[PDB]
């Protein structure tokens, strides 16, 4: 939890790719909410994004682990989501 | 009705345990049922339609793979509770079947190719059908992108097109739209081969022919021919449908049988100038796969010298002679 969070922290700047590829690799690390957090570090993973990460980090991963409508609770989110129901495919 | 539809969606839960409590509801459903065949044998077509776009709505492969079978032990407990008639295809919405089939087939064979260039183009092709929740759960999704992955095909064309308008043609930007068009085609592949084991669509397939041809103009020689083997492999795939569904319909309504004929002419015409300036080691291919089009492989054995291919053409055909 920690590192996941601190891999995360605003202050970590320079966060690219692979700090979010481990923090998301530090979740069979855990013995609480497991997908609160799924979510909590793709959404700074936008943040960040400034709307090219989000990008990588599905091309890292190789699915129905991501959430969606849950997620914006968004004109390329749903877009990259597309081409995304078809690398899954 | 919808109390209808949810209770054969509720004997197929049970048609992967037993069958004789299933059977017997499949029985009170051929007493109980209407029986008038065109149209209440058509509303139980739009019911075992509308449960197949339910198992197509469903680790995103491995689950995704597990919703083909799923959809396959579905095929084979209809066949077996029967389940032998209704077919509601007309236009636009058995065939849907075979149809669901192959773009599950299609939706695993983008899923075995996960890249950032298609990943993003797919991103682009989602967000603008709709907005997506941004409680992560970010494909961005996949599970609607199946029962309709056909439009994932015609936007990562429209992103090939914008990431061409910045490609400046460069090498590096050649091989991108090249990328896209080595998947677009072996998802066509995997369409194909699922048939063997058994308007937009198409505008977006000339449209890459056309961008094919405008790049081999700039390209290393090499590189020009992997696109040119490959627009030669998705020209095959479209004239072998329009050829399939000529030989599907027949005799009245004659009229528009032979207003498709002209159509399908006049494209295997506008496929053959385009590969005119190409190889003619394709031509061969090209013309047995629309296994006449002798107007385009007669006039390339007669710009070249091979008085010996005009001759192994009607070696091997039916009336080529009173033709050639």
């Amino acid at each position: 939890p920690q590192l996941i969070g601190l891999y995360i922290c605003e202050e970590n700047r320079r966060a690219n790719e692979y700090d979010f590829k481990k923090a998301l690799d530090l979740l069979e690390y855990i013995d609480i909410n497991i997908n609160d957090l799924k979510l909590e570090i793709l959404c700074k993973a936008l943040q960040r994004d400034n709307w090219v990460s989000k990008d990588s980090i599905f091309v890292k991963i190789l699915l129905p682990e991501v959430k969606d409508l849950l997620q914006a609770d968004e004109f390329v989110l749903k877009a990259n989501y597309e081409y995304y129901v078809q690398g899954q495919i | 009705k919808i109390k209808l539809l949810k209770a054969a969606f509720l004997q197929y839960c049970r048609k992967d345990l037993g069958h004789a409590q299933m059977v017997v509801d499949e029985l009170f459903s051929s007493h109980s049922d209407l029986d008038s065949d065109s149209e209440l044998d058509r509303a139980v077509t739009q019911i075992s339609v509308d449960l197949m776009d339910d198992y197509p709505a469903s680790i995103i492969l491995h689950q995704l793979e597990d919703k083909m079978k799923a959809h396959s032990f579905l095929m084979d407990f209809i066949h077996q509770v029967g389940l032998f008639g209704r077919l509601g295809s007309f236009p636009v919405r058995l065939l849907l079947c075979e149809h669901a089939e192959k773009l599950s087939a299609a939706i695993v064979l983008k899923n075995h190719h996960s890249r950032l260039s298609d990943l993003v183009n797919t991103a682009i092709l989602i967000a603008l059908n709709k907005r997506e929740y941004e409680i992560p759960s970010n494909l961005t999704p996949a599970d609607v992108f199946f029962r309709e992955v056909s439009q994932v095909d015609t936007i990562c064309e429209c992103l090939l097109e914008h990431e061409e308008q910045v490609l400046r043609d460069s090498i590096e930007w050649a091989e991108v739209v090249i990328n896209v068009n080595n998947i677009l085609k072996d998802m066509l592949q995997a369409a194909s081969h699922y048939r063997q084991n058994r308007r937009t669509v198409i505008i977006r397939q000339h449209e890459i022919v056309l961008k094919v041809a405008y790049p081999q103009a700039d390209s290393n020689l090499r590189n020009i021919v992997t696109e040119q083997l490959v627009a030669l492999i998705d020209c095959f795939l479209d004239g072998y449908v329009s050829q399939l569904k000529s030989v599907d319909k027949s005799s009245n309504r004659e009229r528009y049988d032979n207003l498709e004929m002209e159509y399908l002419q006049k494209r295997s015409d506008l496929l053959s100038p385009l590969l005119s300036l190409g190889q003619y080691l394709w031509a061969a291919s090209l013309a047995e796969k629309y296994c006449d089009f002798d107007i385009l492989v007669q006039m390339c054995e007669q710009t070249d010298n091979q008085s010996r291919l005009q001759r192994y053409m009607t070696q091997f055909a039916d009336q080529n002679f009173s033709d050639f």
